[PDB]
DNA sequence: ATATTGTGCAAAATGACAAA
RNA sequence: CUAAGAGUACC
DNA sequence: TTTGTCATTTTGCAGGTACTCTTATTCAATAT
């Protein structure tokens, strides 16, 4: 019910001035905010306090404190986030990167 | 707040 | 000693090489690269078993490069010397410090400090050898050596052998 | 021109991961750095012409990898190291997803 | 890696090629054509690597497979031949 | 030349493991021990051995190689040194954490206060994540002020079970400045907790105890939070006029030498304590100059010292200023101007910008001829080539190389040439709030100093021509080029996911002209009809029968506009009060690409759901919709040019 | 802030919406698995109107005469009357339509009929009418069994989730229920034979294009829906008794215990 | 584990610490676990000969010591190319110190040692070391000390020397 | 289930966890005057069995933490007597699709 | 004669009081 | 160079 | 004795790009 009320509030904000946004965008926002069992602020004391990877947490707010805490707790960053691969300069697992392209020897022979 | 208009808090 | 072990090698193929003979190119490049090589992790890699169908798998294209990375998994015969391992060989050369014995594909240097005092270097005899009061060690002679120390050298694994222990020498 | 954060976000929305990588690495800063698979630190002496790679401390010479990272990433990692924090970069998964 | 690979008979993902998959296949094939890969389709005189790859995809002569990664690390191998380019 | 070939295997970073440097790891990785605060020797022309700019850490001059790796400044990553601290100092970022950890651990025996015997301690230790475990352990063990050598028995609170406790009194620990003060309960007695004793008690924490505090046995042990060796970053981190970090490291070395001399020569404890506090302060301000309460470390010029934390944090720090967002090559920026004659997916690029921005085309047997011609043209005219990249990495500049004669191109080389027509280019207007504000266009090289784009596409960009500047990015690989053309293309962005309706539409002069042209009064004579028909590029070539044949052949505006509308499009919108007859000519009925009735206005050709743009892009495809944009704009702009529209003061007069 | 919060949300190949940790945000994207660009506003005709209008629009009786159909509407109009098997098919079709009416009234309390749904059935009907040149006077070639079975098979053919277990099949049915309600509202026996007057090939072509367009509207795995949603929320805010606009958006994103205008609504 | 720098016991064959990657059981390329089979000089020589003749046949389709040396030299030059100085040396070593001749002898040896059921390293070392006295072999291989009885090792060496051909 | 008028003394709260597997749930009457599951903002909550939870984790390839979380203090969780690790199916009347099924794991 | 040093707020936390 | 400051352009 | 429970104190800064210009490097007493 909190998620439903949150969606209604966000929809009222967007649709107060006559604008229209598709349901899925606001639904994704409110589902992200309520996926932890409570209302997670888009502020640093909510979404950045999630163990989602030190590197992508530091890019938002309190960068150096996040690095220090990660070093103290010896956190493992599995490089699944977009910001991690951005920082490391490699193809993110997004869009064109959400899969691997591989060469088939049998198909290559089969064509000729 | 914010900043601006941290938080609150921090 | 001789074992057969599971190994994997990553091979990078240029895009120009994906002709209908890609399997043959990969098999060719696996040879001439790992056949008869020397690594510290597995010793000497001499030959590859089951060449008829080497597991080449699919092969992943490197992003923004175009080359393909194949993880070829193969069975390779290896000869890894071990500490305190008795192995036969044949002598190939002698010197003041000791003599070298051909064990498999490698040379093991047994030092004159590791030979009994009666077994003494002799340069008057041609070729120079090591002669004792009861037996003589000459070039191209069979002898067992016990390796007790292997220093990890990637270019060529070097091992320290001895014949000091009981029943170590010519059979 | 500054390829800012929210331009990167627009490219992420477009799903063009390779274009984003090309913008961040080939266009701006591409740096090949050598690390070792024992410790993820970049403390790997790489005499490329002599083909000698050596990480002192780990005392390894045959467990060295090269990674393409931005020079800003290398500078950040080295500043973290100067600040007594170890950003060990590993090229394999120790935990399943 | 055997457990990782979902068997072909029980792939539960869409048989249609995504826009991202099509873009990456076209880019990969165009880059390979630019670096002198063999061409499996007859050329009508065109020289652009991108449209060469487009012609190759039109009659399904691209010898690539998509390794679609499930979130758990499992993957499905979909050959470009059996994928449907609807868009 | 970039970076030469390295035999090391090329991988990608799968995992990043964090932690703290053990002092022995710092000593093992460091290639030099820094002892002299001076950066340059007495000759004032070389870097002093053992100074903060040791050649072993990296060459400060392009002329000489790094003494450790024997590589140039381009290759040398920079190798760390180490300063051997005379007395341990607190790491400024971990002091609070240290204050927590020492408040969880007995200050004498080095064991955690509340073991598993306490009731809430099974709950605290059963927490999965490290941070929450540490928070719970701390918020329960901070209130316990005695080591409790004997605890109540788990079976029953009748007999007492003895654990490995010593029974000493745990003090109350607060932080003053950069140090910790402990007040032992009066058997209060206040004294400063020395860093040496805190390090000793952190080294005595059992593996099980500090692994329950979130610390890792291999990567982050609590005693590594106390600095006994400082890693000196290489000169690349602090390039030269010395850097702020170089001066801070010199200050740390000076304080270290002072403390060493004071301890060696013997001194009152006051001087020793003052020197220790100075060394601690210099280390802390080197790592964090924004410590709350304490005065900042002022640089030589009276300004605050740029700490490492300052270098990282903020908008302009490393993360947000050089990693998340960075300055990129192959980008242009200039003023935008309108062009009704350009296609929706087309953008006008000035000829000079095209001459500057270059794309590398791989030398292939298919395009050897045109690449050879572009290399012949050179960089001084468009089209042309600016560079030739050899397979060895060597680069031939077309300038200064015309003396040597024609360059024989080889397959596999790259011709870095001026961007030509129909090249996909990313086109942006900042701030660029949404994804439609950054779209892929086709180059059209034009001879004037402004970018030229279609009027419709200005709506998603939120761009006017009142001095607005826009940005152009050139993809440098076939993969980026292809995914840009197949994912970010302007026709593919016509329908916005934001409101599941088109984002581009007919705007400005074209909208008013289309309203004026589709009025029932608008009748077009044969000559103007022929001109308007010819302006539609995909016109089938058959002249429509006039709406009126006698006494004079006249075509209505709807009849000529319907030529642009693709065949097979049905649209039926009923405005307020409209009927199947349209007395007011409102609403809209289009049957098979012919406008049966309705004045074409914003609700039909604008960015609206159910309008002509949405229907055409959903029925015939994005390319046909973009072609519709172009054709409608061309015909309506021609008709409005030859009809005229104005506005005046008399329009405001009732 | 919004972009940073949602930057790692992505649609995966099992159609679940997950972040970088692999946590499931939505088990199917947008609760329907459809790309936003392939959504158009369409009218659900079962929810609106009256009971009499609903019966007249949908109910067909082969035995009585109150809701009978003109035998000239279709070819075998004189042989179907009095039939029992086809009557059973009509009975289940109308029962399904009544169930859909009740379901749609339950979902939307205000009875709003125009909602964004993926595939525009009206445009497909109009294109088929124009492509096959319906003369609207000749009796229809369709058989009622063809209409009912074709609608059922088309519903079975609308696949969002391709799994082969009970959980995935149930999720697929839940994901396509609203579109299926729209499809049954549009492609009903009375409407197909009387209002639209399809032919056999026209009806089959309509079914094929509905299937193709629905399969084309499905969200593509790899879509970065988090960033899309963040931008689609932030950008309208740039155009912006109870607080609204930017202050209320910040009070919503910054979850603040005390807000400017706390109002409570009692019915 | 991923310990920064490695601490481990020094490898020693006498203490049966052959290495973490020389354990009794290894995961094959099929994903399951199989015992690490160790090949003595004769069995390894036959395995190498089988692999080489198979490679020679694939390339085509796509005993006295001196004659064996000539044959192995010709075959090595045929199926393989350069960078086989180590391979030539080890093939010559196997040809010289070949304890058994053909498939029958080595097959009988391997099945008899399978009935023996001892460590693969130890059984292959025994097949490589043509020892005479059983206590002599116990002294030669400390991994056999206090593991196998004196008389049984003596007798199995007797059958091995009975199967010893040329 | 213990239903009380005003409050439970904290000296009595500590002994609420009795010998397992018995679980004692305390509810205030004031909080139970109005049923919360009949609100239209409240969707349908159905407790999953262990077999159903296993099937759900197998089919979606999920770990425990990857499921959406529901607190073990949420009024609906207290209402249905959720225990940690138990998954509730949520039936929601969505507007893009008529019916949407979510799954929330107790924490 | 030149270098060297003298404007908009809720989290946390934390001592000085009551409940047992 | 670098740092700082000021004044602008379009949002 | 604790064991939470209620009144003082302790933090941490401001969107996106982009242009130009101007000023400035601790001042001065003192030993070598
Ligand atoms: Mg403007
Ligand atoms: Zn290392
Ligand atoms: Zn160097
Ligand atoms: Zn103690």
């Amino acid at each position: 019910a909190g998620r439903a009320a949150l969606y209604k509030e966000v929809y009222n904000v967007i649709a107060s001035d006559g604008s229209y946004v598709n349901y899925r965008h606001m639904a994704l926002l409110v589902d992200v905010m309520t996926t932890q069992g409570g209302l997670t602020s888009v502020t640093r004391h909510g979404f950045n306090r999630s163990n989602t990877g030190a590197l992508m947490r530091c890019s938002f707010e309190e960068t150096v404190e996040i690095l220090f805490e990660a070093g103290a707790s010896a956190e493992l960053d599995d490089c699944r986030g977009v910001s991690e691969n951005v920082i490391l300069g490699q193809m993110a697992p997004i869009g064109t990167g959400a899969f691997d392209v591989m060469i088939d020897e049998e198909s290559l022979v089969k064509y000729m | 707040t914010x900043p601006g208009v941290t938080x609150p808090g921090v | 000693m001789f074992f057969i072990k599971d190994l994997s090698l990553n091979i990078t193929l240029h895009p120009s090489f994906f002709g209908p003979r890609m399997k043959q190119y990969l098999k060719t490049k696996l040879l001439e690269e790992v056949e008869g090589s020397c690594t510290g992790k597995f010793g000497y890699i001499l030959c590859v078993l089951d060449y008829d169908n080497i597991d080449i798998q699919r092969g992943r294209i490197l992003p923004t490069d175009g080359s393909a990375e194949f993880n070829v998994k193969y069975r390779a015969v290896v000869f890894k010397p071990f500490k305190g391992e008795v192995v036969d060989g044949t002598v190939v050369s002698c010197s003041q410090h000791g003599f070298e014995v051909q064990v498999g594909p490698m040379k093991v240097f047994v030092t004159k400090h590791l030979m009994p005092q009666d077994l003494t270097f002799n340069a008057g005899s041609n070729p120079p050898s090591y002669q004792s009061s009861e037996d003589v060690i000459t070039i191209k002679s069979r002898i067992r050596v016990k390796i007790e120390g292997c220093i990890s050298q990637v270019s060529s694994i070097h091992a320290i052998g001895s014949i000091k222990e009981d029943y170590l020498g010519a059979i | 021109l500054r390829f800012g954060e929210m331009e990167r976000d627009c490219m992420i929305a477009h799903g063009a991961a390779s274009f984003l990588k090309e913008r961040l690495m080939e266009a701006s800063d591409a740096f090949r750095v050598h690390i070792c698979g024992i410790c993820g630190l970049m403390t790997v002496i790489a005499k490329l012409n002599h083909n000698q790679f050596e990480c002192k401390g780990c005392d390894n010479k045959i467990d060295i990898y090269q990674i393409h990272i931005p020079y800003a990433a290398k500078l950040l990692f080295q500043e973290l190291m100067a600040m007594n924090i170890t950003p060990r970069l590993y090229t394999d998964r120790s935990r399943d997803f | 890696l055997k457990e990782k690979a979902i068997p072909k008979d029980q792939r539960a993902t869409t048989p249609y090629m995504t826009k991202y998959e099509r873009a990456r296949i076209l880019g990969t094939r165009a880059l390979q054509i630019s670096m002198n890969a063999p061409v499996f389709v007859d050329l009508e005189g065109e020289t652009d690597p991108l449209r060469i790859a487009m012609k190759e995809l039109a009659e399904k002569k691209i010898p690539l497979v998509i390794r679609r990664y499930l979130p758990d690390g499992s993957f499905e191998d979909w050959s470009v031949e059996e994928l449907i380019v609807d868009l | 030349v970039g970076q030469q070939y390295s035999s090391a295997p090329l991988r990608t970073v799968k995992e990043v493991q964090f932690g703290l440097f053990s002092p022995e790891e710092v000593r093992a990785i460091s290639v030099a021990k820094i002892r002299f605060p001076e950066t340059m020797d007495e000759t004032q022309t070389r870097a002093k051995i053992g100074g903060l700019n040791d050649p072993r850490l990296g060459s400060i001059d392009r002329n000489l190689k790094c003494q450790t790796c024997q590589e140039g400044m381009n290759e040398c990553p920079g190798h760390f040194g180490h300063i051997d601290l005379a007395k341990p100092v607190f790491h400024v970022g971990f002091i609070a954490k240290i204050k927590k950890v020492c408040e969880c651990v007995c200050m004498h025996c080095g064991k955690l206060l509340l073991d598993e015997h306490n009731e809430l301690m099974r709950q605290a230790l059963a927490i999965k994540d490290s941070k929450k475990r540490f928070a719970a352990i701390w918020t329960l063990c901070k209130t316990k002020m005695v080591c409790e050598t004997d605890v109540p028995s788990e079976d029953d609170p009748t007999q007492l079970v003895s654990r490995g406790g010593c029974g000493n009194t745990q003090p109350t620990i607060r932080k003053d400045g950069l140090k910790l003060v402990g007040s032992w309960k009066k058997d209060p007695e206040l004294r400063v907790l020395s860093t040496e004793e805190i390090l000793n008690i952190f080294k005595h924490i059992s593996v099980k105890d500090f692994t329950s505090l979130g610390f890792n046995e291999v990567f982050s042990r609590p005693e590594w939070m106390i600095l006994t060796c400082l890693p000196v970053p290489p000169p690349p981190v602090r390039p030269s006029g010395e850097d702020d970090l170089t001066f801070k490291l010199a200050d740390i070395l000076k304080a270290n030498i002072s403390l060493e001399t004071l301890e060696h020569n013997g001194a009152p404890h006051h001087a020793i304590e003052e020197a220790e506090s100075l060394l601690q302060f210099h280390v802390a301000t080197y790592m964090d100059n924004d410590i709350a309460g304490q005065p900042q470390a002022l640089q030589k010029s009276g300004r605050p010292v740029k700490s490492i934390r300052a270098r990282l944090k903020g908008k302009e720090g490393r993360i947000r200023g050089n990693l998340m967002g960075k300055r990129v090559d192959f980008s242009a920026r200039t003023v935008i101007s309108g062009d009704p004659n350009l296609e929706l997916d087309q953008v006008g690029v000035p000829k000079s910008i095209a001459k500057t921005l270059t794309y590398p085309e791989v030398v292939t047997p298919y395009n050897i001829d045109r690449l050879t011609q572009l290399v012949r043209n050179g960089p001084n005219e468009h089209p042309g080539a600016k560079y030739v990249i050899r397979d060895s990495g060597d680069r031939i500049d077309l300038r200064y190389s015309k003396r040597a004669g024609d360059i024989q191109l080889q397959y596999g080389w790259k011709v870095e040439r001026h961007i030509m027509d129909n090249d996909p280019v990313l086109f942006n207007r900042q701030p660029s709030l949404h994804k439609m504000s950054m779209m892929a266009h086709r180059v059209k090289v034009i001879p004037y100093s402004t970018f030229r784009l279609n009027l419709s596409v200005t709506s998603p960009y939120n761009a006017d021509f009142d001095g607005d500047e826009m940005n152009l990015h050139v993809p440098q690989s076939e993969e980026t080029r292809a995914e840009l053309s197949q994912l970010c293309a302007v026709p593919l962005q016509i329908v916005s996911p934001q409101s599941n309706k088109p984002c581009m539409g007919i705007v400005q002069d074209t909208l008013c002209g289309i309203r004026k042209l589709t009025l029932r009064d608008t009748f077009i004579e044969l000559d103007q009809v022929l001109n308007m028909l010819y302006w539609v590029p995909d016109w089938d070539g058959v002249i429509p029968t006039p709406a009126i044949i006698k006494p004079k052949p006249l075509w209505s505006g709807k009849q000529i506009l319907s030529v642009a509308i693709p065949n097979g499009i049905h649209l039926q919108r009923f405005d307020e009060g409209t009927t199947l007859l349209s007395p007011k000519d409102n609403g809209m009925l289009i049957i098979d690409g012919q406008i049966i009735f309705g004045v074409v206005e914003k609700k039909t050709v604008g960015s609206s759901n159910g309008g002509l743009i949405h229907v055409v892009t959903r029925e015939k495809g994005p390319q046909v919709c973009a072609k519709l944009f172009g054709n409608i704009q061309k015909v309506v702009n021609f008709w409005l040019l030859h009809n005229g529209f104005s506005t005046g003061i008399g329009d405001t007069i009732a | 802030r919004l972009v940073k919060a949602l930057e790692d949300i992505m649609v995966h190949y099992d159609n679940t919406t997950r972040n970088s940790l692999g946590n499931v945000i939505q088990f199917i994207y947008g609760e329907d698995g459809m790309d936003a660009a392939h959504i158009e506003k369409q009218s659900l005709d079962t929810i609106g109107g009256s009971d009499a209008a609903f019966e007249k629009r949908y109910r067909v009786d082969l035995l009585n005469t109150d809701h009978t159909l003109d035998p000239s509407l279709l070819e075998s109009g004189s042989e179907i009357l009095g039939d029992l098997k086809l009557q059973v098919l009509l009975d289940e079709e109308y029962k399904q339509l009544v169930k859909d009416r009740k379901f749609l009234r339950e979902v939307f309390v205000d009875g709003e009929a125009n909602w964004p749904l993926p595939v525009n059935i009206r445009r497909i009907i109009q294109n088929a009418q124009q492509t096959f040149h319906i003369d609207h006077t000749k009796p229809s070639d369709l058989t009622i069994k063809d209409i009912v079975l074709g609608v059922k098979d088309l519903q079975e053919n609308l696949l969002v989730l391709r799994g082969k277990n009970e959980i995935i099949q149930n999720a697929q049915r839940d994901a396509v229920t609203l579109f299926c309600c729209l499809l049954r509202s549009r492609l009903a026996t009375r409407r197909v034979l009387q209002e639209y007057r399809l032919t056999k090939q026209a009806f089959d072509w309509v079914l094929s294009n509905i299937e193709a367009q629905f399969l084309r509207s499905v969200v593509h795995p790899g879509e970065m829906v988090g960033v899309l949603a963040a931008q689609s929320i932030g950008e309208p805010a740039t155009q912006m008794k109870v607080t609204s606009g930017v202050p209320r958006l910040k009070e919503i994103l910054n979850v603040a215990k005390n807000m400017k205008t706390p109002s409570l609504t009692v019915y | 584990r991923r310990r920064l720098k490695k601490v481990e016991e020094e490898e020693n064959a006498a203490t049966l610490q052959l290495g973490q990657e020389f354990q009794l059981k290894q995961i094959n390329h099929q994903g399951e676990e199989e015992e690490l089979i160790a090949l003595n000089l004769s069995e390894a020589r036959l395995v190498i000969k089988e692999a080489l003749v198979e490679r020679r046949r694939a390339f085509k389709r796509s005993e006295t010591r001196e004659k064996e040396l000539e044959s192995i030299d010709v075959l090595l030059e045929q199926t393989t190319g350069g960078n086989n100085k180590d391979l030539k040396n080890t093939m010559q070593y196997l040809t010289n110190f070949s304890r058994f001749r053909d498939q029958e002898t080595v097959g009988a040896v391997i099945q008899l040692l399978k009935s023996t059921g001892l460590h693969p390293f130890e059984v292959a070392q025994l097949g490589s070391l043509a020892c005479d006295t059983a206590d002599e072999a116990k002294t030669l291989i400390p991994s056999l000390n206090n593991k196998i009885s004196d008389d049984e090792l003596e007798r199995i060496l007797k059958e091995l020397s009975n199967l010893e051909t040329l | 289930i213990f239903v009380y008028q005003n409050n439970i003394t904290p000296s009595a709260m500590k002994l609420v966890p009795s010998i397992p597997p018995a679980t004692i749930e305390t509810f205030n009457e004031a909080a139970l005057v109005v049923n919360i599951t009949h609100h239209e903002l409240v969707p349908k909550h159905i407790r999953l069995s262990s077999d159903e939870k296993r099937e759900l984790l197998k089919r979606y390839r999920l770990k425990e933490s990857q499921l959406p979380r529901i607190q073990r203090a949420d009024p609906v969780a207290l209402y249905l007597g959720l225990k940690r690790g138990e998954v509730v199916k949520i039936i929601r009347k969505s507007e893009t699709s008529g019916r949407y099924a979510s799954y929330r794991i107790c924490m």
